[PDB]
RNA sequence: CUCGAUGUUGGAUCAGGACAUCCCGAUGGUGCAGCCGCUAUUAAAGGUUCGUUUGUUCAACGAUUAAAGUCCUACGUGAUCUGAGUUCAGACCGGAGUAAUCCAGGUCGGUUUCUAUCUACUUUCAAAUUCCUCCCUGUACGAAAGGACAAGAGAAAUAAGGCCUACUUCACAAAGCGCCUUCCCCCGUAAAUGAUAUCAUCUCAACUUAGUAUUAUACCCACACCCACCCAAGAACAGGGUUUGU
RNA sequence: CUCUUACUUUUAACCAGUGAAAUUGACCUGCCCGUGAAGAGGCGGGCAUAACACAGCAAGACGAGAAGACCCUAUGGAGCUUU
RNA sequence: CUGAACUCCUCACACCCAAUUGGACCAAUCUAUCACCCUAUAGAAGAACUAAUGUUAGUAUAAGUAACAUGAAAACAUUCUC
RNA sequence: GUAAAUUUAACUGUUAGUCCAAAGAGGAACAGCUCUUUGGACACUAGGAAAAAACCUUGUAGAGAGAGUAAAAAAUUUAACA
């Protein structure tokens, strides 16, 4: 039991992917770098 | 399943089985010693024993004469049965034949047996003989027997 | 592959280099041809290079043999008894010089997989680890759940 | 290194002597055990609820009909107890089981055909070897000293017993005889398919389930018949008449035990405990014990008045 | 003392151990509570078996595991023991196990009404 | 049904050399005391049996010449007599078959 | 995905599984008096018929049954079978076409191979379900008509496992049409005591009963006589007996 | 047929002699669920697991056999008919 | 903290895309001239095979499997059974 | 900021396409459906998302028994009432 119809990560019905804690931290870490890039490009 | 089935399946069926056995028995009466496949001799041996009993009834018993007429395909053997074979066993109640296994047949390696009517004129078969009473084991047992008989008489 | 070939541990010949260094190359046997294009580079190596190479290595006896041959070869023998044959067919003088120098520097042990890139006979100075190394001792060496003086 | 048998090297004179000698020893050994209560018996405790006593080993003599007083006909199986003795007793702790066990053996056999380890076991026991040995779970109070003989009067008419034996062996058999499969039609085009299994599984699984019914060896396995009434006992010949049929062919050894069915629990209050000791018995039992409902052979013809 | 193991939450009721005899209809599912009363070492054994590497060494490692449901340990096993490992879970004290010093040290946090029946 | 794959020599050696396939050593062979040739315990010695058969055939050939036709089995007992022997008291009234050789030592006159 | 082939309906055979339950069990509600019903919760251990026409699955009809459940499994299953249907080559009828020939049409006929290499499997050793009869009783219920439940007893059928005393097919024996044995449980809810919330409240409150089995016990359990012989044991092997080896 | 049973012969099985065929990428050739060119002995997660014959069975190896005969395609054929 | 063939570190560097395209080498054979235990520089060409239900030959697998054969006794004369 | 571009000369192969994000059309705001458009990935490497062409990280090639990293693990539990 617990089959996903067709292929897992395409189509209408997909396997749900969830956002882990470290996945969030990874994104925020790169958001901080880009935010600083904005600053140094302002002068 | 063949529980309690005492007769073998031989030849081409029930009739052929009797005919096969009858030819063997006829040969035995004439020659008094024949060799044939072990299983077939074992099957025929019972008939060879009973034939003598019919022979002992005598040639004046019409039932015995009919039995002998059927089983002996060579009619010169019927006088032999009543006048030679049956008188020879007058003083026995059974055990008219002896059956011994002989080396396997050369061609098809069939298990083989020799059967003969006891008391024939032919050279004796090399019968198996039990160990001499003088052997070490038999002498030790003779001592034990002597000892047990002496203690009982006392 | 490693599984398809033999292997050995890193080692030396008679503890070489511990008290003194002894060159393991003991003999060199060249077989050049007076005529033959295959030996052109080997003939030029015997004219200017072999003499100066022997001056630097007085412990190596070099045997140059000029004879008809289609494939010139150098045979190197080492103190441990190893014998190595290397063809110098159609090699340049510089190529032969490099090969001959490499033979001089090698120990003569089999050029096969070396299991470890190091060797030591005294791996531990403070005592090799055992299961009791970091275990504390108890009064009267009593075992867990053991009644004393019963 | 060549194998030998008992009379291989014996002479013509010694074979009869040895046969007689060993035969007499067997008979003498069996006669020496006929007085268990005069030979330091173990304590004979009274029956208590929850007590399990030893059973017997018997031989299937055959089948016989008897009629009850109402006129109904019941066929019974004759079970004869032959040379049944207690062989070994194992305590509850050493058995590795919930209850203590009592080993019982029946039917004497030739000593020449038994293993050395088995032979020396019987030598210290002082009995001739037994064809079959069965293990009976018992309570501590029901223990019997090894070497004590058991008789048919151990079971009394009116009680229910369980009989265990190997069934008649039919060899390799088809699904029709073995499992009662319907088979296929005789005519209407059937091609070489009359007694075949058919479909053995479904296509999807792609395998045959373990335990699927297929052609194989049939019979020759241990089966138990429960709740068989003991109609009558013959003390002279030690034959237990039991209701119905028991597994196995006639002349085979059967294990007879008190019935385990829940309805028959705690019915041993009036049965011999731990067993029946004929020597101890004050009054000799009649040659036949009958259940109250059985028509005895010499009773008057039934009349419905 | 494997008989006295404790599950957090409602794992006694919720955790199910699934097996299959291989015969049709042979699927069996039992709760941890049912399994524990049937076999007082099975739960600890199954937890360990699943944590060991899934290779041919696993069953060899299991031979070196000796589970006993009670304090009784065979004398041979007791004589070879070297060290006892600290219990991973600190067992909380029951209210009846607190000394009067500890009870007195904890302050009374509220004043009940004097006329409350309680 | 056909083989899906060739069976390897490794698999075949396991099948062919299984102890079930090997010839078993016979432990029932013994020396015949009369002739010294080998025999099985439960089977007559081939050498001794052949010797008996050869003499039996010679006697049967002599019986043939005396009968001199089919269907001429006698109604009396028969005795075999060898060179240098004469009918005993218990051999009177019996067909005499005469063999042109000396009585074999293993053929005891009875 | 497969056309250097994954054989196409229905049936026979043997069935595995789901529960959205047709019957049997346990329950709540009722426009539930009773007997019958309707509806929902729980339950998949066990069971779920034979016939006439039709190739049919269905459908209609006859007679039953406690009930004649719904589905999945390559519309389970043709290296197990069947070939009436569909769907080749022959032919007829109606119709279309100048003809050849053709039409979802009807109709008669029409070759179903395989010696098993591999996987899997080949005694789940053994607790049983249901109807009917008598009795309770013409009692409870009810204006009357009608008419139970529980316990108690008996007798059957089916299923599983055995057996040959008789009968029957038969005859040193195998068989059924004959006879013998067959034992636990089901969790939906219904009730006390009693807090959060000083009443009350069956409680994902602590708790108490209906209310539960370590499912029980049962079966099995020794082993270098073993060349050979016999056997109710058996394909071979193995197994039992030989104190029945002229 | 309800509903099968018994016996004989053949085949069968064992011994001896003689000795093919289709088939075969290699194989050290388990089960469940999941996955995947969408139906897994070989992948992921689990479970199972000393080795080796003989006799049966036909669920699978999309089993063997015949470069599908149905269907479509090819500026590939042929038979027959004709305003 | 763990975690790539990403990046750094010691040394080296042409050395990881189907069709197609460019380039550097080269096995063996023959010829010219060399060489003379198997080579060199060139000129040539029937110049390289893990696969075409390829062709021929050998030997495996299925497999010691399927299948095949001789009526009986005897003195080998003969007789008997069908 | 970068190092390519055009032209000249000579040619071959590719012209039966898949998923993902986005803007739309058709279908049923079904399809692992069909049709265009912008971009990406795949048809080439490695790590990750369980196994995994199309999602994420990452590309330029060797040796090493060094080192720093990239992407990268799923959270949640509920109805009293005057
Ligand atoms: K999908
Ligand atoms: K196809
Ligand atoms: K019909
Ligand atoms: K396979
Ligand atoms: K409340
Ligand atoms: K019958
Ligand atoms: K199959
Ligand atoms: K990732
Ligand atoms: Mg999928
Ligand atoms: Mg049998
Ligand atoms: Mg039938
Ligand atoms: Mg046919
Ligand atoms: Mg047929
Ligand atoms: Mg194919
Ligand atoms: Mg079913
Ligand atoms: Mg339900
Ligand atoms: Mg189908
Ligand atoms: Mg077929
Ligand atoms: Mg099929
Ligand atoms: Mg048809
Ligand atoms: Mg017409
Ligand atoms: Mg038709
Ligand atoms: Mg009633
Ligand atoms: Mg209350
Ligand atoms: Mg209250
Ligand atoms: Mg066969
Ligand atoms: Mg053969
Ligand atoms: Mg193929
Ligand atoms: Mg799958
Ligand atoms: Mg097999
Ligand atoms: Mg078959
Ligand atoms: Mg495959
Ligand atoms: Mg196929
Ligand atoms: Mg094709
Ligand atoms: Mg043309
Ligand atoms: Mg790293
Ligand atoms: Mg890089
Ligand atoms: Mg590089
Ligand atoms: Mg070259
Ligand atoms: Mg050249
Ligand atoms: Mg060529
Ligand atoms: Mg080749
Ligand atoms: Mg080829
Ligand atoms: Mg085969
Ligand atoms: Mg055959
Ligand atoms: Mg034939
Ligand atoms: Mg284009
Ligand atoms: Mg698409
Ligand atoms: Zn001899």
């Amino acid at each position: 039991r617990g089959r996903i119809p067709g292929r897992q990560w395409i189509g209408k019905h997909r396997r749900p992917r969830f956002v882990s804690l470290r996945a969030k931290q990874n994104m925020i870490r790169r958001l901080e770098i880009e935010a600083e890039n904005h600053y140094w490009l302002s002068m | 399943i063949s529980h309690g089935r005492v007769f073998r399946r031989m030849g081409l069926g029930p009739e052929s089985r009797i005919h096969l056995l009858r030819n063997l028995l006829t040969g035995l009466v004439r020659h008094e010693r024949i060799e044939a496949p072990w299983a077939r001799v074992d099957e025929m041996r019972g008939y060879a024993e009973k034939l003598i009993d019919y022979g002992k009834l005598g040639d004046t018993n019409e039932r015995a004469m009919r039995m002998a007429d059927f089983w002996l395909t060579e009619k010169d053997l019927i006088p032999k049965l009543f006048q030679v074979l049956a008188p020879r066993y007058k003083d026995q109640t059974g055990g008219y034949t002896r059956m011994l296994q002989i080396p396997n047949r050369s061609l098809d390696r069939a298990k083989m047996a020799v059967i003969e009517y006891k008391g024939n004129c032919l050279p004796p078969l090399p019968l198996p003989r039990r160990d001499s009473h003088l052997t070490l084991l038999n002498q030790l047992l003779q001592g034990l027997r002597q000892d047990l008989r002496q203690s009982q008489e006392a | 592959t490693a599984r398809g070939t033999p292997s050995r541990f890193l080692a030396s010949v008679l503890h070489n280099g511990l008290g003194r260094y002894v060159q393991q190359l003991q003999r060199l046997s060249f077989s050049v041809s007076r005529d033959g294009a295959s030996s052109r580079g080997a003939r030029e190596f015997v004219e200017r290079e072999v003499i100066d190479f022997a001056r630097r290595n007085p412990g190596v006896v070099i045997y140059v043999n000029s004879r008809p041959c289609c494939v010139p070869r150098v045979v190197a023998e080492y103190l441990n008894g190893a014998v190595r044959e290397e063809s110098i067919h159609c090699k340049s003088v510089e190529e032969i010089s490099t090969l001959v120098q490499k033979l001089a520097d090698q120990s003569g042990l089999d050029v096969i997989r070396i299991r470890k890139p190091f060797h030591t006979d005294n791996p531990s100075i403070q005592g090799q680890w055992h299961p009791f190394t970091n275990k504390p001792t108890t009064f009267r060496g009593l075992r867990p759940r053991e009644v004393q003086d019963p | 290194k060549s194998g030998t048998w008992w009379d291989e090297h014996l002479s013509e004179e010694n074979v009869p002597f040895i046969k007689q000698l060993v035969s007499d020893e067997d008979k003498a050994q069996l006669a020496s055990k006929l007085c268990p209560l005069k030979d330091e018996p173990w304590p004979i405790h009274p029956w208590e609820p929850g007590s399990f006593r030893v059973g017997l080993i018997a031989l299937k003599l055959g089948m016989m009909p008897l009629w009850t007083k109402d006129g109904q006909k019941h066929v019974v199986t004759l079970l004869q107890v032959q040379d049944c003795h207690v062989l070994k007793y194992t305590s509850k702790e050493n058995c590795n089981g919930k209850m203590a066990t009592l080993s019982v053996g029946g039917k004497t056999v030739s000593r020449f055909r038994k293993a050395t380890s088995i032979l020396e076991f019987y030598r210290e026991l002082g009995l001739p070897p037994k064809q079959t040995v069965k293990i009976f779970n018992i309570t501590d109070n029901a223990a019997i000293k090894p070497g004590t003989p058991l008789y048919a009067a151990h079971f009394r008419p009116g009680q229910y017993v369980d009989v265990t034996a190997k069934t008649i062996g039919k060899g390799f058999q088809g699904v029709m005889k073995r499992w009662g499969f319907k088979g296929q039609p005789a005519t209407h085009g059937q091609t070489k398919t009359h007694r075949r299994p058919g479909a053995v599984a479904t296509g999807d699984i792609g395998r045959v389930w373990p335990g699927t019914k297929m052609p194989g060896k049939m019979g020759n396995i241990y089966r138990t018949e429960y709740g068989l009434k003991v109609w009558r006992i013959n003390t002279k010949h030690n034959i237990i008449y039991v209701n119905g049929s028991v597994p196995g062919h006639k002349n085979c050894l059967v294990k007879v035990k008190d019935s385990k069915l829940p309805a028959y629990k705690d019915l041993g209050k009036n049965l011999p405990f731990p067993t029946y000791f004929p020597d101890g018995d004050e009054e000799e039992l009649p040659e036949d014990l009958y259940d109250e409902n059985v028509c005895q052979p010499g009773a008057p013809s039934i009349t419905f008045a | 003392n494997t008989r006295h193991i404790a599950f957090s939450g409602n794992k006694w009721e919720q955790k199910v151990y699934s097996s299959h005899t291989g015969y049709p209809g042979g699927f069996r599912q039992v709760t941890a509570a049912q399994l524990h009363l049937r076999d007082p070492v099975a739960i600890v054994k199954l937890a360990i078996y699943g944590m060991l590497p899934k290779n041919l060494h696993r069953r060899t490692m299991m031979e070196r595991l000796h589970l006993f449901p009670d304090e009784y340990i065979p004398e041979d096993i007791l004589k070879n023991l070297v060290e006892e490992l600290p219990q991973p879970r600190k067992i909380p004290k029951r209210l009846d196990e607190y000394t009067q010093e500890e009870i007195d040290a904890f302050p009374r946090l509220w004043t009940p009404p004097e006329d409350y029946r309680l | 049904a056909a083989p899906k794959n060739r069976r390897t020599i490794e698999v075949n050696r396991c099948r062919r050399r299984n102890p079930q396939k090997l010839i078993k050593v016979k432990n029932n062979i013994d020396v015949c005391p009369e002739c010294g040739h080998l025999k099985q315990k439960h089977v007559l010695c081939a050498y001794c049996y052949e010797k008996v058969c050869k003499e039996t055939a010679e006697i049967r050939r002599q019986i043939g010449k005396q009968e001199g036709g089919p269907f001429k089995a006698p109604t009396i007992e028969t005795v075999v007599l060898y060179t240098g022997e004469t009918p005993s008291e218990q051999d009177q009234g019996k067909r005499i078959i005469e063999r042109d050789r000396k009585r074999p030592s293993w053929f005891t006159q009875n």
